[PDB]
């Protein structure tokens, strides 16, 4: 049973930093590619960041240079360091096992 | 045996050779690399235009995911194992010959431990065989040179050896692998000098149905070709010692 | 020829033996990895209906073949691996015969130059590596002169003095050229203890698969030249150790031939 | 000026073989990936086969084991060996420089 538990969301001030975490279980984490998505109220699911099995990172152009995805294979947790938050980042963030259909519950991050 | 004064002088020569070589390699490759890196971006942009449902970050994640999986031992193409006894026997050869193309490499923790021990005893074990092959080739050349009977003999050894070990195999590689005359010569040199970049590997394309005798004949050519290139590179190493002794006196 | 054909059979046996061990260690894990990659591609095709399986397969193959041909399909780069810095280190892989393959000539002119570069560069480097080995042997000979003086007064047999000295040379050399650098590689590149040891062995034995390359992931200013200085002294140490193993096989074969 | 000239199409019998060719010019053919597409009357453009710069081939599941793409870098020509033709292969075949937007005129292949 693949389970993805998220943490670190909530209401924050614009400009201030925030950190999301994702406790993964039920699968070989070391060889899988992790990813973070965001569901804006008036928009569709959008890929935010993705860290491959060899720790290589890929980011959305809107979050480039501000957000930083990092994996801790020892603790099976994928992080998303969201710095310099703009009101445009207000969305529900989901933790995903890229191209495997495994999704988390979703943590609401509100920037206002 | 060798004094530190000579060692530090030889070290400067090698650093000069490396900086000089690097400058030639940069001038020959960087303009073409910039040209190739522009066409790859254009291809990715045109792919994103043709497939609107795929975002640039999703395409970039997919490309990175495919490259990292391929580098980790798992090919992201198809649904053709490179660890079958056939390819595994030829991989074991790249270890003991120190060619190490890298096209096939251990991904399991146990495979990495075994590969360390395999090279430790396998490389000196192969060196004994390569010394014997070189003596057998030298005895075969010595028997042919006796019928002809030193400067002319060394030029004949180099020329005839370049025909049977370099040109003849490269012609076969051009007609089989579909490589150009230059790419085939480049492959022969890189292979028989144990450099083995892995960019060109004989019997690597999945599409072409290779002959049964093809793969073992390439590995037999490697065995005799390594012994020939070791003799030629030793002659160049000896030539540099004679050239250095003549320049030291003058 | 009788000894040569006997040694050839030994090598073929060693190759078939090794090939069987490698297949048993890798094939089950390779089949497991090739199933999860297919599942990921199938789930990608479900999530992106506008992309057909043959288009996805063409894209993946196109990216792998472009990377293998010298052009990285990652990023836009307005990170060139042909700048003087990386070009100097590539030239090193040619003369040392390590040849990782991470960087390789793509231009016709670069392939012609690389052929000539190895022809004169490999024997030129061999002369330097012989001198480095003599300097390391002189440094070890100076250190062993103090240890052998303590063993001389302790009445240890003269033949056993050389036996203890060879074990000390191997042990001390494995510390400064194998363990110490691999610990540094683990703390810098993020490789595991086994992957770092595997890298050190593959590099210093001139095999150079290219799967593990120092300073490759997109480092400190002193890192890259210190790695290549370690290569220079480490190659000379590994040459001496592999020569000792080659000499021990000759002594072992001579003892077995008599008995 | 990139030009792709096609040949070898036309009316053929079902089961019988047919060979398409594509004379390319105006670009570095050696490093480019070639491809063949088909426009069926009641369907959209479909990728049939594609050969990469390193001669690796990718085929559509409908043409697998029957069609064979091969490149002749010496003559700058990409071929499509269509064997055991079924009435389902009746379509306009286009020669393409994969992901570069360069297309040929299109040769009608009719299998009936
Ligand atoms: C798949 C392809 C690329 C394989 C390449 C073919 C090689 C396996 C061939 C090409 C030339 C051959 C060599 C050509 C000439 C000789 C000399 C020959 O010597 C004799 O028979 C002695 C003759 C005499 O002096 O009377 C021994 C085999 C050998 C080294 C041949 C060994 C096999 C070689 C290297
Ligand atoms: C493929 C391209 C890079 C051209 C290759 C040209 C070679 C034929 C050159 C490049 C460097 C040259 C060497 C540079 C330095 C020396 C030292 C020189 O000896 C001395 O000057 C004595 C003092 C010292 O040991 O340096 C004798 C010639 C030699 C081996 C040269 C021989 C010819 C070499 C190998
Ligand atoms: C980026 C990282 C991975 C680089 C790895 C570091 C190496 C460059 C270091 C590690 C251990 C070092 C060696 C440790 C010990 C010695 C003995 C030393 O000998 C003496 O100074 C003589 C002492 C005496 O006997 O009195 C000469 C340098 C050398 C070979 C060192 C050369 C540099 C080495 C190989
Ligand atoms: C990493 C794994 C594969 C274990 C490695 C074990 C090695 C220590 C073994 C593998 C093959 C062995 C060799 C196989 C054959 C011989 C020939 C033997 O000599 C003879 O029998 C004389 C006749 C002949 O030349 O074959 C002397 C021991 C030796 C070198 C063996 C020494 C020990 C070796 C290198
Ligand atoms: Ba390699
Ligand atoms: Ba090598
Ligand atoms: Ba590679
Ligand atoms: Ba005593």
């Amino acid at each position: 049973q693949v389970q993805l538990v998220e943490s670190g969301g909530g209401l924050v001030q614009p400009g201030r930093s925030l950190r999301l975490s994702c406790a993964a279980s039920g699968y070989i984490f070391s060889s899988a590619t992790m990813a973070w998505y965001r569901q804006a109220p008036g928009k569709q699911r959008e890929l935010v960041a993705s860290i491959t099995r060899a720790s290589n990172t890929v980011y959305a152009d809107s979050v480039k240079g501000r957000f930083t995805i990092s994996r801790d294979n020892g603790k099976n947790t994928v992080y998303l360091q969201m710095n310099s938050l703009k009101p445009e980042d207000t969305a529900v963030y989901y933790c995903n096992v890229w191209s495997r259909g495994y999704w988390g519950q979703g943590t609401q991050v509100t920037v206002s | 045996v060798m004094k530190w004064k000579t060692v530090v002088a030889i070290f400067v020569v090698v650093v000069v050779y490396l900086v000089t070589g690097g400058l030639v390699f940069r001038a020959l490759e960087q303009p073409f690399e910039s040209s190739q890196k522009n066409t790859i971006a254009l291809e990715k942009a045109e792919f994103l235009r043709d497939h609107v449902c795929v975002s640039p970050q999703e395409l970039e994640t997919l490309i990175q995911h495919a490259l990292d999986a391929d580098n980790a031992g798992v090919s992201p193409i198809g649904n053709s194992s490179h660890w079958d006894l056939g390819s595994a026997f030829f991989f074991a050869g790249t270890v003991i010959t120190t060619i190490g193309y890298g096209n096939i490499a251990p991904s399991t923790e146990g495979g990495k431990i075994f590969c360390i021990l395999y090279a430790i005893f396998g490389i000196p074990l192969f060196g004994f065989l390569l010394a014997g092959i070189g003596d057998q080739l030298g005895t075969i050349f010595g028997k042919s040179i006796a019928r002809v009977e030193r400067v002319i003999s060394t030029i004949l050894f180099i020329l005839a050896g370049c025909i049977v070990f370099v040109t003849i195999p490269a012609v076969i590689f051009k007609y089989i692998e579909g490589w150009t005359a230059l790419e085939s010569i480049y492959f022969v040199v890189v292979t028989l000098t144990t450099v083995g970049f892995g960019d060109f590997v004989a019997g690597g394309n999945a599409g072409i149905n290779y002959r049964e005798w093809y793969k073992p004949l390439v590995w037999f050519w490697i065995l005799v070709g390594l012994a020939y290139f070791a003799a030629v590179l030793s002659m160049i190493g000896d030539w540099l010692r004679v050239l250095s002794k003549k320049t030291k006196e003058e």
